RNA sequence: GGUUGCGGCCAUAUCUACCAGAAAGCACCGUUUCCCGUCCGAUCAACUGUAGUUAAGCUGGUAAGAGCCUGACCGAGUAGUGUAGUGGGUGACCAUACGCGAAACUCAGGUGCUGCAAUCU
RNA sequence: GAGAACAGAAAUCUCCAGUAGAACAAAAGGGUAAAAGCCCCCUUGAUUUUGAUUUUCAGUGUGAAUACAAACCAUGAAAGU
RNA sequence: AAGCUCGUAUCAGUUUUAUGAGGUAAAGCGAAUGAUUAGAGGUUCCGGGGUCGAAAUGACCUUGACCUAUUCUCAAACUUUAAAUAUGUAAGAAGUCCUUGUUACUUAAUUGAACGUGGACAUUUGAAUGAAGAGCUUUUAGUGGGCCAUUUUUGGUAAGC
């Protein structure tokens, strides 16, 4: 009485894990495979030449 | 009509709302992992349209195309919506797409689709049916709606049946203008009297045309006229354009 | 775009079902050359002496060249004045006579004496884009008769003026 | 009369285990123009794996 | 809360565990939230433990 | 690129108003012996593409139109809510900590896309 | 809504607008516009054999229902039902 | 309780990612529906009913058949849109691909379907975290009068209701 699309995405998550074992087979190379949660991000220096901070100041009332 | 009126209905599909569907029939017939091949017949003015078309999601599929305008090549160049034409494309068809599939292995078996047009007996339509079945495809179907039916009794006339496909109603038709009334007869059948066409010839004529059918279905395209870039010029000549915001800002 | 008459409707109203049903009935016959048709009612309001699906009333439609006649002879009862409204903004009229004698009859004692209804419909060619079964469409505003375009008919052809 | 307290702690004290999905489904259920296909589909292939290769 | 505790085997009361930090472990602090106190820790303390 | 046959998604495709459409194609229109169906050849049937037409149909363009559909540091991190305290208040209910997060509205932009077969200055 | 002898608040006929404001044996809520409404045409599948499944449930009964298989049929040009 | 077949088995009162389902809170009423309290007159525009009657030109009665030209206000049994919390499923070896065997089903067609032979794919083999082993069977005791709290609530003015 439905379709469900889970299944069929999960299929397509198989064939992109064949082509990757395919081409570490050929150049050596890890292939890492697995799939991963959200990592906490890195460093990065940041430098506001073009727009010094401004203060908020919480007024309003 | 009030402005909350028309937030509110749905439309139909445009192939609904377009009259030229019933989605009632459609789903019967699709819906019959093998494609399900359908006898697609339709009568405009002037025009024989019989195709065979699959079924598909991404919305249809045309096997094989017989038109009305292809029988003037087998020797058919006068009366094109006739009954017994509408027989002469009945068998086009089912030679055409059988050499395709090289049956000329149980039967090859279609389908027939009609569209709107309302089942009478001895209708234009089911000529279109009879040419098929003749033809070599498993059309299946019932001596109901031939023409040459009683309502009487459960028999058939094979004698009238047989007339019909070969011009029986056109040329005794031909023969009470010809001894009455002239003047009637010298305004239709104009083609027929410049070609010198006599009425007894033309049951000749639809015989030897089913022998040219079997001959060579194989269907040459027309050659074109100038290109699809020629005709897409001239078409461009006459279809205007939209209208950008700040040409229509200003008026 | 021609202002062709499509048909005429002939129509009878009788209260009561009988023989008087079945005598008007044999009139619009034999002046229309076609056998009529009955409708019957509808519910029962009982101050007409009714019932539900009684049979009620007559009526009869022709069409072609077969009703101009009927309307030219039907028209001169009428002296060739018709009132001053009597036309739908559709574009369409009637008008009721009474004594069908006055268009001659042999005297019919047995039948007797009936007042029948007329109406009339206009409409162009290219109407057939309505009534047709495949691809039905709806007739444009500037294919659209009018009430007007009725006034301008009629006062020309059968000599008439409309009237008030 | 009628409540519904600590009859979730008694179902979970022993777990809510799946039926464990077994190799081979049953085919009673499964259509019978289907099985009495399958009945012969199997027994032609396993007298071909019989005398052809071995 | 209850289950997640025993998933960082956190049996009972002042037990300690490392756990690593992603997406999927943090909405796991998050649940149990009033029941632990949790901070980052330096080298110093995990050679001392 | 324009039409035709069969469609998919089913208003960005509807609705109302006017305006245009060379070509081919659809359409209106011509007739009533046969098949057939009516009160009525108007629908439906057959016959002719011959006598006539773009007036409609349909196709396209426009309208500070109605509607619809996508976008928004728009409404608004507001409403509402999960969890926490020996927090406040006589209560009504309200603050704070860790979380999730709307809607109408407002404004901006849009007005069918497309699959197969065929035929066309 | 606009028109038609008697004819009017309501008879019959006509046309335009008309997303369901009607009707579907009955309570209420769902469902339905070339139909599941309305009017006609032919009919008995409201049949035979007994299994499988869903609802209340101990996954026992009873009632009600769903999808097939083997027979014979009804309708339709046909797919089907 | 007695144990049995085995010993990383694949499971979990949990999250994450990828998709499903829902129609309460809030929003909405110049986007349909929508009560309520009270009702003034309409003798063939009804007749639902009651007693009567040697009949049907038949009386006597009652709820009234009818709202006839009224307005404004909402809702647990009104809706276009629609959180939170809870909830279904998937994250692979029984899986993926290549080659062609079986059949009395299916197709115009060895085309499909279903199950396979032979070959390839290896420990990051297909998210996180945990696992005082996992799987399974027999057999039997007691119990089948429950109460309290926070939050969401129905009846009751309000109850240690």
């Amino acid at each position: 009485i439905k379709h469900s699309k889970c299944r069929q995405e999960f299929l397509e998550r198989v064939k992109a894990n064949a082509a990757k074992r395919a081409e570490a087979k050929a150049q050596g190379v890890a292939v890492q495979l697995k799939r991963q949660p959200a990592q906490p991000r890195e460093s990065r220096i940041v430098s506001t030449e073009g727009n010094v901070p401004q203060t908020l100041a919480p007024v309003p009332y | 009509k009030s402005s909350a009126y028309s937030s509110r209905f749905q439309t139909p599909f445009r192939r609904r709302r377009e009259g030229k569907t019933d989605y009632y029939q459609r789903k019967r017939l699709v819906t019959q992992n093998t494609p399900k091949y359908r006898l697609v017949v339709r009568f405009t003015n002037k025009d024989i349209i019989c195709q065979i078309i699959s079924s598909t999601i991404t919305g249809d599929v045309v096997l094989a195309a017989a038109y009305s305008h292809e029988l003037p090549r087998y020797g058919i160049t006068h009366g094109l919506t006739n009954w017994a034409a509408a027989y002469a494309t009945g068998l086009l068809i089912a030679r055409r797409t059988l050499q395709k599939l090289g049956l000329d292995p149980r039967p090859f078996k279609v389908f027939l689709d009609i569209g709107l047009q309302r089942t009478t007996t001895g209708a234009r339509v089911f000529g279109a049916l009879k040419g098929a079945s003749d033809g070599g495809l498993y059309v299946p179907h019932s001596e109901n709606r031939f023409p040459g039916w009683d309502f009487e009794t459960e028999e058939i006339d094979p004698e009238l049946l047989r007339s019909y496909i070969f011009g029986g109603h056109v040329s005794q038709y031909m023969e009470e203008l010809a001894d009455d009334d002239e003047e009637r007869f010298s305004e239709l059948f104009k083609g027929y009297l410049a070609d010198d066409i006599d009425a007894d010839s033309l049951e000749d004529i639809y015989t030897s045309a089913h022998e040219a059918i079997r001959a060579d279905p194989a269907f040459k395209p027309t050659e074109k006229k100038f290109t699809k870039e020629q005709y897409a010029a001239e078409s461009k000549k006459y279809r205007q354009t939209k209208l950008s915001k700040e040409e229509r800002a200003a008026r | 775009r021609d202002l062709k008459i499509e048909k005429l409707v002939l129509n009878i109203s009788v209260g009561e079902s009988g023989d008087r049903l079945t005598r008007a009935s044999k009139v619009l016959e034999q002046l229309s050359g076609q056998t009529p048709v009955q409708s019957k009612a509808r519910y029962t309001v009982r101050t007409f002496g009714i019932r539900r699906n009684e049979k009620i009333a007559v009526h009869v439609t022709v069409r072609g060249p077969k009703a101009e006649e009927i309307l030219e002879r039907g028209l001169k009862v009428k002296e060739y004045q018709l009132r001053d409204r009597n036309f739908s903004a559709t574009g369409n009229f009637g008008f009721g006579i009474d004594e069908h004698i006055d268009l001659g009859i042999k005297y019919d004692p047995s039948i007797g004496i009936f007042g029948m209804d007329f109406y009339v419909v206009m409409n162009r060619p290219g109407a057939r884009v309505t009534r047709r079964k495949r691809c039905k469409g709806t007739v444009g505003n500037s294919h659209k008769t009018t009430k007007e375009d009725t006034v301008s008919w009629f006062k020309q052809k059968y000599d008439a003026d409309v009237l008030d | 009369n009628h409540t519904a307290h600590n009859q979730t702690r008694k179902a979970h004290r022993n777990g809510i285990k799946k039926p464990k999905t077994y190799k081979y489904p049953s085919l009673k259920g499964v259509d019978p123009k289907f099985r009495r296909n399958h009945k012969h589909a199997l027994h032609g292939t396993a007298k071909a794996l019989a005398a052809a290769k071995k | 809360p209850r289950k997640v505790l025993q998933l960082l085997r956190l049996t009972r009361i002042n037990s300690g565990t490392f756990v690593k930090v992603t997406k999927a472990t943090l909405e796991l602090l998050k649940l149990i939230e009033p029941y632990v106190a949790y901070g980052y820790p330096s080298y110093s303390t995990i050679r001392q433990l």
